[PDB]
RNA sequence: AUAGGUUUGGUCCUAGCCUUUCUAUUAGCUCUUAGUAAGAUUACACAUGCAAGCAUCCCCGUUCCAGUGAGUUCACCCUCUAAAUC
């Protein structure tokens, strides 16, 4: 791809980019169905985030864990 | 209750009618060959290895477990009608997480008409070995299980073959295993050929299968024929304990039958060919007072 | 037919040996020509006989004309035969490591079905004994006469599983990988057994040979080894 | 390792050059009212915005 | 052949046969042992023919010798936390003492298991790519599937040149 | 032009091929001619080209009346391993790479219709627990939404907007307008 | 509600835990505050074109 | 490697041949090569029908979930992916595009009736 | 997480005390040769700080890592001296001893 | 390496060179169809056309992708800890 230093094409100068036309209705439905949509999968997001951070917890000073290697040094001893 | 084929005691009485033969069980493989080894042993030492052999082949022994037929899964997820008829053909998805049983891992299909469903047991195995392979499996089956290559398989003896294919191809709980053993169950009952699973682990299958059909009267024939006349009478009080409210266990009740009168009530009894039991039951009493 | 190569003698047969004096008859021996050479002008040949059943032999024909010596070759050799043991009748009872002069053969006992990668001479006088599956490494300087001497001798050499098992009064049982752990015992002693085990060596203070512990390890990388061959 | 000295150089040099000579929001937000475009850089508007 | 006594002691296959994999706790071990004396052969024999091993199975661990250093033999331990284990090895055959370190500084079979399982994990077999790390590299392997165009062309009204 | 063409077991099984071969492989007098003593390692791509025959056709080729069919196992076992149970590679027996190739279509062929016998291993189970209770197999109690026909979430469905929202649209999409679409059909035409 | 399958997957593992309640799994958004698109960002975090 | 900025994303890698795409769900830096580094392989999707008329795809449904609760985005298509497997909503494009479709094919069949 | 220097615990040999409060140490870890799989002593330098100058040309010493280096080449403290050079105690009995015989016997406490 | 040829009037030993095997590039001569993969010798010089936009203005992106192998132990592990995503 080019770079911020490479001139852009002379057959370009004069371009100019036409938004495309909008239907009402459809619009304003998608526009609701995105803000849904969006809302339920940030909610998702935010239980798997928990999820995560509550196995990296019961990983490190867990209670099994703990078992575990109060049981693995009563060994040692 | 009346005891499963898991029970201890069945477990226990299968085993020592199945027997072990160390030659049959560790028979020479046909596959690549690497130079011998050798050993000095001592009288001690090759018994204790002989006894680790037997052991061995104990563990090789270990029979399947018999399961019944698995119940269809028709089972809906969802309906979404707005997806009907935006895709022509279904999409399985398989969640592929390893730390999972294959029976408890979540296998969907979403259908064209926008149904999202549970997969089927048959859609289930094949995605399990798409995604999971297993040695001796297939994604789509063998046509060695069609009939006509199994009646060549039984034609050739080959029985044990056919239950280690059928094994490695096909779940326990499937109905091609089901159908696959049963034929070959009715093709060694109808045949006479008991002793090639005799110290192989599919033995086991065969006699509950037998028992449960009231279909004993063969191999009470061919054991009596072999002089293992401990296993008839094994198999004689396992049928009555897996039919006691039948009128042979009533007959060996109310006679007090044990030993060998335990198969006379059984040929008396329940049994189709009940006169050639008494034949050779008399035929193989005259050879033993005879030697 | 041709021998090893088109204008080689060796590898052409000779036929079966002439009848004795002694009044005996060899149409089970078939003979084989290890080498030709020119004497400076006479011919030295070098000849090996054998009748696949273990008898076998070898010996040199001097004289000037080919054919004489050819005949002298053979009818000296069927009166100097050596008898093979054969493990099962298809391969050695273990491997042999000799020296003969400058010449070393490395020969190594192989299951049924590996056929004889060796050397072609050696090839040829197993095909001659009756040996059909061993391996064998040539090294040192390849000189026919000296290789002959030393694949008779160390064959001849070999000491058998029943010789084993009288020699340490034990039982000598067989672990075969496609038997599973099931023991096969091949001898027993013929009188009584040592009820003392064996001293079980934790670690034997063999001489092991650097190219098979390379192989073993995948060290080797040989473009010449394990090539695809016609079978022998 | 031998030291690139230019390049901090340089880079020093560029950061005051850059802080000096900042352009000023009368420079960067200007606007040609007849073809919409900045003088600053040239770049037309997005037509929704005309 | 190979060079010097007891060469298998130069083989990887021997050099794997070790069976201590010791804790993470241990750093150093020093090998104290003198090279004459009866009382002090098995130490010897450990030096000869156990070290190799044990360091194999345990390259980052510190192993250093001393020679009549002192009357006896003895092993040192130096754990991370500090702390010093003295095993006394007179009069102990060599697989004593493997047995014995073993026991007090090596790690169980359960634990090792647990580790090659956890090793299992990182090759999921239903991963596709380059045979170094999976098993197949495309799902044109996998029967029933649509196979390669390498190996079956496929029909012309699936190829984009008899689609335009 | 061969009479054992279908039935080409038979073939081995007369006295015609008894005398040709006796008792031992078909290949076993084929001899290959090469330079030097270590042979290439593929052997010729076929004999047979162009309906002529080559000077020194394989095993398979140089006899018209051997054909390689499923059936034919007596002549299929000729190129597996009695020991191993393994085909050999082409420069073992000498056949050419086509006829090496039909050669081991028809093994697994014939193993596949249970006409040649091979070694099946014993295998160990799939699953340890074979239990079929859990919910992946088992039924999931339905969703409310799904027991009153009801889309999974309300955004599911067409909501025509409120009039005001629309003429709010329209003044923002002044000149840019696409006709207003009213609510899609409910079912997918047919 | 939860999307399907993780609504399936989520009442088959209470049920393998042993828990039996038939209460239908529910995602909380009342904490997703859906702000809207045309909100003032923050000018602070903002950029600056450069000078060129 | 460092990147100036950019985040770990689920994206579908293209492998395959020639007119016979395949789909390798990874996640990996969002910089990378599609067909690159990545971090970690979440799944498989094969779209052409197979023999059985199925379009598979692999989902490691653990691994994902806890990519996505580690910060990482999602292409548009393993959303609409997720969305048909029932892991996610119905993307709201995969409606749109059905009701479209089927407004397309309803003035298709009123042209075949005033015909 | 207790220190940034990748060695934690070694044993060496004192081979030079030149340096005020410093101990050139040599440490000798055993290295696999690829070839001859045999094991070869690897030598290797540290410097470490002796605060007190306790330690002499030979003797053994135990080195534990710096929290941090305190220069370019000390990343270690010496913890303590295994064996003092020609001042060895045997660690198994505690008496002393000169090579492989007791200089005091163990049988007279 | 399963090895082979070649020193001498001749034998044995040592020793080099070469042969046989498998790839890649180029050259000669010869080449029909289909699918797939791969594709300057040169970090020498370049005509020409394209390869970076988006977006209600701010910003964001053009620091990526793509290329080459000139230089060359900046790549890997641990400690600490910025920027970035959530
Ligand atoms: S490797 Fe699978 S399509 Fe080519
Ligand atoms: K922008
Ligand atoms: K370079
Ligand atoms: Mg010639
Ligand atoms: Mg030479
Ligand atoms: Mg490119
Ligand atoms: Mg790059
Ligand atoms: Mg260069
Ligand atoms: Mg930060
Ligand atoms: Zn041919």
């Amino acid at each position: 791809r080019k770079t911020r230093h490479d001139p852009l094409a002379k057959s370009k100068i004069e371009r100019v980019n036409m938004p495309p036309a909008v239907d009402p209705a459809e619009f304003f439905v998608l526009m609701e169905r995105y803000q849904h949509y969006r809302q339920t999968v940030r909610a998702l997001r935010m239980e798997f985030v928990s999820e995560v951070q509550r196995k990296v917890h019961e990983a490190r000073a867990g209670v099994l864990a703990e078992r575990k290697a109060l049981k693995d040094a009563a060994e040692h001893r | 209750k009346k005891p499963t084929f898991m029970d201890e005691e069945v477990q226990s009485i299968l085993t020592k009618m199945t027997g072990l033969n160390l030659q049959k069980t560790f028979k020479p493989a046909i596959q690549e060959l690497k130079p011998p080894t050798y050993k000095l042993m001592t009288q001690a030492q090759l018994e204790e290895a002989t006894r680790q052999a037997v052991e061995a082949a104990k563990v090789r022994l270990k029979m399947p477990p018999v399961l019944e037929e698995r119940v269809p899964i028709n089972d809906v997820l969802a309906e979404d009608k707005i997806l009907e008829g935006t895709e022509t053909t279904k999409y399985v998805f398989t969640d592929i997480s390893y730390s999972i049983p294959h029976r408890e891992r979540f296998i969907v299909v979403r259908e064209p008409s926008g149904t999202l469903r549970k997969a089927s047991w048959e859609e289930r195995d094949r995605m399990i070995q798409v995604y999971f392979p297993k040695e001796g499996r297939k994604i789509l089956t063998p046509i060695i299980f069609k009939e006509e290559n199994l009646r060549t398989m039984y034609s050739q003896d080959r029985h044990v073959d056919v239950l280690n294919l059928c094994f490695a191809q096909f779940e326990p709980d499937s109905t091609e295993y089901i159908k696959v053993h049963h034929k070959t169950y009715e093709d060694i009952d109808k045949r006479g050929k008991y002793d090639l699973l005799r110290s192989t682990r599919y033995f086991g299958g065969m006699v509950w299968y037998f028992v449960n059909n009231k279909k004993i009267d063969g191999l009470l024939i061919d054991q009596i024929q072999r002089d293992l006349i401990d296993d008839a009478t094994n198999l004689v009080q396992l049928y009555h304990v897996l039919h006691p409210d039948g009128q042979s266990a009533q007959g060996a009740k109310d006679q007090a039958a044990e030993g060998i009168n335990l198969i006379k009530v059984f040929a008396k009894t329940e049994a189709q060919k009940g006169a050639y039991i008494e034949l050779t039951l008399q035929t193989y009493q005259e050879a033993l007072s005879r030697h | 037919e041709r021998g090893w190569s088109g204008n080689s003698w060796g590898g052409i047969s000779l036929g079966p040996p002439d009848p004795g004096p002694c009044g005996e008859t060899y149409e089970d021996f078939d003979t084989r020509i290890l080498e030709v050479r020119n004497v400076f002008k006479s011919i030295r040949v070098l000849v090996a006989v054998g009748n696949g059943k273990g008898a076998a032999g070898f010996s040199i024909g001097k004289a000037t004309d080919r054919m004489d010596a050819f005949r002298k070759a053979k009818n000296r050799a069927v009166h100097h035969l050596h008898y093979i043991e054969r493990y099962e009748d298809h391969t050695i009872f273990h491997d042999i490591s000799l020296r003969f002069k400058r010449t070393h053969i490395k020969m190594k006992k192989q299951p049924k079905g590996y056929g004889l990668r060796c050397h072609r001479a050696i090839i040829t006088i197993c095909r001659l004994i009756g040996i059909k599956d061993m391996y064998a490494k040539v090294s040192g300087s390849i000189n026919m006469l000296s290789l002959t001497q030393g694949l008779f001798r160390g064959l001849s050499r070999q000491e058998t599983h029943q010789q084993l098992a009288d020699k340490k009064g034990l039982h000598v049982v067989e672990i075969r990988e496609e038997c599973g752990p099931l023991p096969i015992v091949v001898a027993s002693p013929r009188g009584p057994l040592r009820k003392d085990p064996e001293p079980e060596d934790e670690v034997p203070d063999v001489k092991l040979d650097w190219e098979d512990v390379k192989t073993a390890q995948g060290m080797k990388r040989s473009v010449w080894s394990n090539l695809k061959r016609a079978a022998t | 390792v031998r030291p690139r000295l230019i390049a901090e150089l340089a880079r020093r040099v560029r950061a005051l050059r850059e802080q000096l000579n900042r352009p000023r929001d009368s420079q960067l937000y200007a606007v040609d009212y007849e073809t919409l475009t900045r003088p600053f850089s040239g770049r037309r508007l997005p037509v929704r915005a005309w | 052949p190979m060079k010097g006594r007891f060469p298998i002691r130069r083989t990887l296959q021997y050099l794997s046969q070790g069976n201590v994999v010791f804790k993470d706790s241990v750093k150093v071990m020093t090998v104290n042992y003198n090279t004459h004396g009866e009382l002090g052969e098995g130490a010897r024999k450990f030096v000869f023919f156990n070290i190799p091993q044990i360091q194999y199975k345990n390259p980052w661990v510190q192993i250093m010798m001393f020679k009549n250093m002192t009357p006896s033999p003895f092993l040192r331990f130096y754990l991370d936390s500090g702390e010093q284990v003295l095993v006394d090895v007179e009069t102990k055959s060599n697989k004593e003492i493997m047995e014995h370190i073993r026991k007090i500084l090596g790690k169980n079979e359960e634990t090792l298991r647990e580790e090659e399982e956890e090793k299992k994990q990182l090759s999921h077999p239903a991963n596709f790519g380059p045979r170094k790390y999976c098993l197949r590299e495309c799902i044109c392997e996998v029967e029933g599937q649509v196979p390669c165009p390498s190996l079956v062309p496929l029909p012309k009204e699936m190829r984009g040149k008899y689609k335009a | 032009i061969s009479p054992y063409k279908d039935e080409p077991w038979k073939y081995l099984e007369s006295e015609e091929y008894q005398e040709r071969y006796g008792s031992r492989p078909v290949w076993a007098d084929y001899r290959r001619n090469h330079k030097g003593g270590v042979p290439p390692q593929r052997t010729r791509k076929t004999c047979i080209r162009r309906n002529k025959v080559v000077g020194n056709p394989c095993p398979i080729c140089r006899d018209h009346k051997l054909h390689v069919d499923f059936r034919n196992v007596k002549l299929l076992e000729q190129f597996v391993c009695a020991h191993t149970g393994i085909i050999f590679y082409a420069p073992y027996t000498g056949v050419c790479v086509k006829q090496h190739k039909r050669l081991t279509q028809a093994i697994q062929k014939a193993r596949d219709h249970g006409l040649l016998i091979y070694h099946i291993p014993q295998v160990e189970p799939r699953d340890l627990d074979f239990s079929t209770s859990h919910g992946a197999v088992s039924a999931t109690p339905p969703a409310p939404t799904l027991v009153s026909g009801d889309p999974w979430y309300p955004w599911y469905n067409w909501k025509q907007p409120p009039e005001r929202e629309l003429s709010r649209l329209r003044r923002l999409y002044q000149g840019h307008l696409q006709e207003e679409s009213g609510p899609p059909p409910e079912s997918m035409p047919k | 509600p939860y999307p399907p399958l993780l609504r399936a997957m989520i009442i088959a593992e209470r049920q393998k835990n042993g828990d039996t309640s038939t209460e239908e799994p529910m995602l909380n958004v009342q904490r997703i505050r859906m702000e809207p698109w045309d909100y003032p960002a923050k000018q602070e975090d903002k950029g600056r074109a450069k000078g060129t | 490697k460092a990147y100036r900025g950019g985040h770990l994303t689920i994206r579908l890698a293209l492998g395959g041949c020639t007119n016979r795409p395949f789909y390798r769900i990874v996640a990996a830096h969002n910089k990378c090569p599609r067909d690159g580094r990545f971090v970690e392989q979440l799944g498989s999707y094969d779209p052409l029908p197979n023999s059985h008329g199925e379009k598979l795809v692999a989902l490691n449904l653990d691994r994902i979930r806890h990519w996505i609760g580690c910060g990482a985005h999602l292409s548009k298509p393993m959303e609409k992916l997720l969305g048909l497997a029932g892991f996610f909503p119905l993307h709201p494009m995969m409606i749109t595009n059905a009701e479209r479709l089927r407004r397309k094919r309803a003035r298709e069949v009123l042209l075949a009736s005033q015909k | 997480v207790r220190s940034s220097v990748h060695a934690r615990w070694i044993v060496g040999k004192v081979i030079g005390t030149k340096m005020q409060k410093t101990a050139k140490v040599r440490v000798t870890r055993l290295v696999l040769d690829p070839y001859l799989l045999k094991y070869f002593n690897k030598r290797k330098t540290y410097f470490a700080h002796d605060a007190l100058q306790q330690c002499t040309v030979g003797d053994i010493v135990l080195l534990r890592a710096l929290p941090v280096p305190r220069a370019k080449h000390v990343k270690h403290e010496l913890a303590e001296i295994v064996f003092k050079v020609g001042k060895v105690i045997d660690p198994v009995t505690g008496k002393p001893c000169a090579g492989t015989t007791y200089l005091e016997s163990p049988l007279s406490s």
